[PDB]
């Protein structure tokens, strides 16, 4: 969790799939798991696209 | 020196014309100076990193966006001066004896 | 440091210098380039014949020896000769100071610190002459053995003392027609101790203040390499409102740059925004400067900071910046600009985000109102809780309350 809130500070849209390789979860469908779940806890403030499998930080 | 020249008038030019403006077209500020756009965005960039025109260039729709914004909020920063100074002496009162 | 196969000219490189130094040099050269190995020591080995090396002559000798003899009878010459010469100065040392005439004393410890130098023990040479400034009695005098004391210490390799000196030097005879030598000397030496003192912009500050007519010292630097640390320094540490005043408008550095062309293109690319042809030209020329002594260990501190100058500057009149454009002026791919700017942003030098769906680079604009509020009330809650903190302690340190 601190390395994805650390993920939010440099990065505006993110891929799934390129998120899974920096903070080593394994798979983009565990990472948009962890995402949810960091929202749901008022954790981070982040949309997810599944159009793209991209997540967007809004931060506001 | 006739190089130094056609540069400075360009350049006197464009501060002149930018003045009323705050989002302008690059392709617009080329057909006034009868230059092409790279050129137009060269001088612009070595403008704005002189500290001469006071604005920034987005490059996606190739626009020029000045600075009629950023109000007298100095006040916050104030503020902010105090807020520091505040935290120093806290730690001077709690960590005295006890 | 090793595994570098450049491609260099040793015969002018060498040509410009005098006396022992250069063999310094060329040992250097000796230990970093593995393809010019026996035509510089067999020039090395020519220099230092004329020379009255002792230790090192042998340590030079025997290295070329195993990388691939010995006119063993001028070595006799040498050691046997060499010590009657010896026992000679000593003598007249004697002889002079038994009449007590200064200027004859402070003659015989400059001979028997030169010919120490030119033994290679200019380590009892530097006990020598802290002996010699008891006899200065005059400005010049003075001047002149600062200038020597400082001189055999850059061979010692101690830039602490050295900067010292010089420092007292300038300051002790009321600084200041004249022959400016002596001023070029100390800055230029000043200069070269702040460089390996690992502080560039004071180096670069002190270093400016070169005149090309009055240049003309072939045994610590040439200005050739006086330029190039100057370029290097500059387009390093100082920033844009500097580099124009110091650098680029200033009459002194001309000859310098107009000297060695290729500096001077270094920087004036990088002043107009031209870095790709500015980053290639520094790279086909890290080669030739990694054979440089006094410049090889910090080199690549120095091209990192060029490098994040270059991106800095790139993006400071930008809002909205396109990866692709940055890639291609840099000569890199996009995922090595991503992962630069990404430790850059973390470091705190650029406030922006990265967009990876679109491949764009967006400036960040901080609500100063926001931030505000919310470390006012941060503040807020940390001295509620320190004040709660201290009554607990205040209550429980008037109950006498220890742990026994």
């Amino acid at each position: 969790k601190k390395n994805i809130q650390r993920l939010t500070k440099t990065f505006l849209t993110l891929s799934l799939q390129d998120m899974a390789s920096r903070v080593q979860l394994s798979g983009p469908q565990e990472a948009e798991k962890y995402v949810l779940h960091m929202i749901e806890d008022g954790e981070i403030f982040a949309s997810i696209n599944q159009k793209d499998g991209m997540v967007s930080f809004h931060d506001n | 020196h006739i190089e130094e020249l056609l540069r400075n008038i360009r350049t006197q030019v464009l501060i002149k014309l930018i003045k009323p403006y705050t989002r302008i077209h690059i392709p617009f500020i080329s057909k006034e100076l009868n230059i092409d756009v790279a050129d137009v965005e060269s001088l612009l960039v070595q403008c704005i990193l002189d500290n001469t025109i006071h604005g920034r260039i987005d490059q996606v729709n190739q626009l020029l966006e000045l600075d009629h914004q950023k109000r007298g909020g100095a006040r916050y920063t104030a503020l902010d001066k105090w807020t520091n100074q505040l935290n120093s002496l806290n730690q001077a009162v709690v960590s005295k004896l006890a | 440091y090793v595994v570098e196969n450049p491609s260099l000219d040793l015969e002018q490189y060498a040509a410009s210098y005098s006396g022992l130094m250069r063999i310094e040099r060329l040992q250097f050269i000796a230990d970093h380039c593995p393809t010019l190995r026996v035509e510089a020591l067999k020039m090395a080995l020519s220099f230092v014949q004329r020379t009255f090396n002792v230790d090192m002559y042998e340590e030079i000798h025997r290295k070329l020896s195993e990388a691939t003899a010995l006119d063993t009878a001028w070595v006799e010459a040498t050691r046997k000769k060499a010590l009657l010469k010896l026992e000679k100065l000593d003598t007249d040392l004697k002889n002079y100071k038994g009449n007590s005439i200064k200027e004859s004393i402070r003659r015989g410890h400059d001979d028997l610190g030169d010919h120490y130098l030119d033994c290679g023990d200019l380590s009892n040479a530097l006990k020598c002459y802290s002996r010699a400034r008891d006899y200065c009695t005059s400005a010049k005098h003075v001047i002149n053995m600062c200038l020597n004391v400082i001189k055999v210490s850059v061979y010692l390799q101690n830039w602490s003392h050295v900067l010292s000196y010089v420092s007292k030097a300038e300051s002790t005879p009321e600084i200041a027609s004249q022959t400016q030598a002596i001023l070029t000397k100390l800055k230029c030496a000043a200069g070269l101790a702040e460089l390996a003192a690992r502080k560039y912009k004071q180096a670069a500050k002190c270093l400016l203040l070169a005149s090309f007519d009055h240049c003309d010292f072939p045994e610590l630097l040439s200005p050739s390499n006086v330029a190039i640390y100057g370029g290097l320094c500059a387009l390093a540490t100082f920033d844009r409102q500097e580099l124009q005043r110091n650098v680029i408008s200033s009459s002194s550095f001309k000859l310098f740059l107009e000297l060695e062309p290729q500096v001077r293109d270094i920087i004036f690319k990088f002043y107009e925004s031209k870095y790709a042809s500015c980053l290639k030209m520094l790279d086909e020329m890290k080669d030739n400067l990694l054979l440089d002594m006094y410049l090889a260990p910090h080199v690549r501190t120095l091209y990192t900071q060029i490098r994040n100058r270059a991106l800095i500057q790139y993006f400071s009149p930008y809002v909205s910046a396109d990866m692709h454009r940055m890639a291609a002026a840099f000569n890199t791919t996009v995922a090595a600009l991503e992962d630069e700017l990404t430790q850059l942003i973390l470091e705190g030098l650029i406030s922006a985000r990265v967009d990876s769906h679109s491949k764009i680079l967006y400036a960040r604009d901080v609500d100063q109102r926001s931030t505000t509020f919310e470390k006012s009330l941060l503040m807020g809650k940390e001295f509620q809780r320190r004040a709660k903190a201290m009554m607990l302690r205040a209550a429980v340190l008037r109950n006498q309350i220890h742990v026994k």
